[PDB]
DNA sequence: CAGGATGTATATATCTGACACGTGCCTGGAGACTAGGGAGTAATCCCCTTGGCGGTTAAAACGCGGGGGACAGCGCGTACGTGCGTTTAAGCGGTGCTAGAGCTGTCTACGACCAATTGAGCGGCCTCGGCACCGGGATTCTCCA
DNA sequence: TGGAGAATCCCGGTGCCGAGGCCGCTCAATTGGTCGTAGACAGCTCTAGCACCGCTTAAACGCACGTACGCGCTGTCCCCCGCGTTTTAACCGCCAAGGGGATTACTCCCTAGTCTCCAGGCACGTGTCAGATATATACATCCTG
């Protein structure tokens, strides 16, 4: 027995996403397996993008481990992820910026 | 009781992207919360789309439309491409 | 408990403004900030206590605070 | 004496506090304030420690964002010193 | 056959609200009739408040019919309804307000 | 098809509050949209409340808490009182 | 349909500012307002066209515009 | 000649346009602009008239709110004339 | 420029708790089969979209006088940054305990599901009064004096 | 104030079309009954939230000094405002054409539901090493000269 994630080439669990979608469907709605594959693939892609940016930020700081500070730097350093992720990251701090006229 | 999370899959993705870089527990929890938020947004948009069109079944079309509505610009384009590729591979296997 | 808003000392407000890039600070800014923080905490704590009361509990958990923050468009990561 | 010009230590503090991630408000006074505020909504409430910590992070992030907007408003009016009118304008435009 | 709305003393339809809640409940959830009565009462109360303020505004303007302008005046003239109703009223205009320093 | 709206009930409420005052069609449409919006918000909050505590049933308590969360201040107080009054009247019959 | 952004004339922008309480208007305000309006319309129209395309339609309905406005926190009452 | 002082007619228009509820932008140019903008997302799109009307109401309300915030910013900087910097500050505070 | 003091940046050993890994198990994912409801497609029509032409006034565009507002420069005095002595309360560590969160078992009040019925609600039509439009009289507000 | 003049409120008359009412019909609320189920309550466990005490010491505080900045005042000029004349295209009205959206019917195929099996993902436990800490140490920066 092979998993659906292996069948679709995804690290994220297709079965768990399908079960969560079925749980979250309103008024006895139906959910296709293709929807679960799509959602798992998109979640995996977003994870890969955010982790790539965070790893680049961590490497720039000569540190071998990703911390919330690196996540904050990666998220606020990219326009698309900044627009997508408007939440507050605990322990992320702020991006160091001082206005030109303030110096 | 057992609390289900995404930590194992996030670790696999990290090892694919950055083989020699680890992740802290706080950062892993933040990533799990972010993925949960994205999944909740996609599910809400898909349910709204199903309600608008009187279509009780949620398919890859609904997920694609929700990704286009929620994700911004080039991020949405690349996410749609990845999802299409994954669905094509799943159907061909 | 009374007059605990003064426990947010002027050095703390100055540090918060410094993290925000503020170079010079006026004298009334401390009282204004205390009032604004009191309003924000009132809103968040009201929502959190509503969530706690719904669950028939006497102890406010981090989940209630997280849900209250999410309701007001102030989503917080790092506590579940 | 090494009397620094005013604003130099201010710039140094701005640089130092922006690179750190520690909490700026003392924990115990904030906890007392949270308990006092919650006393008005329901008496004899107990607070989980993680709840107070999350409230502290949320409050500090909100205040930092508000002060960033306040600094924007102050720079707009050709000033470097933030004033209560700047905070009021920022909260008005934000819809608060 | 006495309707549930008459039983609860409400003008709004309890049955219709119950049906809407049932077809809006997620994951084959259950809805009690008491919830429908409570929701219908809430909707009726909000309708009564908004209509009372709008009728007062219309009477102030010496007209016998409520228009979107009167709805806008009533909604923005009350702080609580202003907070509750942040949507845009088509054809409602704006409340006449001129800043002090412009005169 | 038959489009279900709250126009008749809004008119009944108006004639209960202002018997001599009429209302235009556009105002009726705006008010119907407003009531639909409020109902959507209440339903969403009730669903979130039910999900959070693992309760599959949305009873009057969920609606009451959702109203305390959504409506502000004295408006919420009066709405809760009116809902409790209506619930008591329904139960007593 | 090209460069119809100049169709939003200076008198129209002046009237819109007057409704908002503006007493005097600078020269570059018209260009700034045209750019801002173009951005806002781009966002709303993109969302509405996505809604229309999902429904396999070729006509942009007013109800899709209502949904697009609702998504961005700009609910519109009267058309839905 | 009945030459008015600069500002009186401006106040009269401010009073007149605030009490009215009509649309301020001409319908046909706005419709053409909407069609031009939608041409970039999908070619050969047909627009329902009510869709263009709703877009016009939304755009006018948004611009009126933006100009209210811009006027607040202008008063903050001790000016009566709004400037592009005021619009930029207002949009920055709103998060746009 | 240029020296003196300096806070910050750089280097290194400690360790220490935090991350990666190993194991039981149990619960959820996978495979198979059935029923059936929803999605896909096709035909129809009708009305709702786009396009076009005449006119023509009301609005946009362009000139031009000009006065008021934006902005730069200067003085000034007042409030805030900086540093020091000091103490005041926060933080750490430990302890003592009880309220209350969390899991488990019953079971009865309560809600989902189906069938029949009928009355409330929705679509279509008609009318007349409230509101909108056109014109005039009286009232109010403004510039120039 | 005063007067001359424009803007606006009010007042009226007439129209006109939209709101309120009436009627056919429809389909969903109501009532009755059954059957499962879940949430209200009681009970036990054991976890952590609260309270207290002692000590340390780092930060808050009050004060004194100094100086940079906010703000008022003045002058310059340039650039929007108000008004007049030309033009131009928006809007109303009407008419043609067609296309695509909404509806209905058929089909078929794809998913929920149920059962069985097993493996992988989550609590619990353990080792060791990357970064925070402490100390030493270099260096680019600020200030006063």
């Amino acid at each position: 027995p092979i998993t659906r994630s292996s069948r679709a080439g995804l690290q994220f669990p297709v079965g768990r996403v399908h079960r969560l979608l079925k749980t979250r469907s309103t008024a006895h709605g139906r959910v296709g397996a293709t929807a679960a594959v799509y959602t798992a693939a998109i979640l995996e892609y977003l994870t890969a993008e955010v982790l790539e940016l965070a790893g680049n930020a961590s490497k720039d700081l000569k540190v071998k481990r990703i911390s919330p500070r690196h996540l904050q730097l990666a998220i606020r350093g990219d326009e698309e992820l900044d627009t997508l992720i408007k939440g507050t990251i605990a322990g992320g701090g702020v991006i160091p910026h001082i206005h030109k006229s303030l110096i | 009781k057992n609390v289900e999370t995404y930590k194992i899959y996030i670790f696999k993705v990290l090892k694919q992207v950055h083989p020699d870089i680890g992740i802290s527990s706080k950062a892993m929890g933040i990533m799990n919360s972010f993925i949960n938020d994205i999944f909740e947004k996609l599910a809400q948009e898909s349910s709204k789309l199903a309600r608008y069109n009187k279509k009780p079944t949620i398919t890859s079309r609904e997920i694609q439309t929700a990704v286009r509505l929620v994700l911004p610009g080039e991020l949405a384009k690349h996410a749609v491409s990845e999802g299409t590729k994954a669905v094509t591979k799943f159907t061909s296997s | 408990l009374r007059d605990n808003i003064q426990g947010i000392t002027k050095p703390a407000i100055r540090r918060l403004a410094r993290r925000g890039g503020v170079k010079r600070i006026s004298g009334l800014i401390y009282e204004e900030t205390r009032g604004v923080l009191k309003i924000f905490l009132e809103n968040v704590i009201r929502d959190a206590v509503t969530y706690t009361e719904h669950a028939r509990r006497k102890t406010v958990t981090a989940m209630d605070v997280v849900y209250a923050l999410k309701r007001q468009g102030r989503t917080l990561y790092g506590f579940g | 004496p090494h009397r620094f010009r005013p604003g130099t230590v201010a710039l140094r503090e701005i640089r130092k506090y922006q690179k750190s991630t520690e909490l700026l408000i003392r924990k115990l006074p904030f906890q007392r304030l949270v308990r006092e505020i919650a006393q008005d909504f329901k008496t004899d409430l107990r607070f989980q420690s993680s709840a107070v910590a999350a409230l502290q992070e949320a409050a500090e992030a909100y205040l930092v964002g508000l002060f960033e907007d306040t600094n924007l408003c102050a720079i707009h009016a050709k000033r470097v010193t933030i004033m209560p009118k700047d905070i009021q304008l920022a909260r008005r435009i934000r819809g608060e």
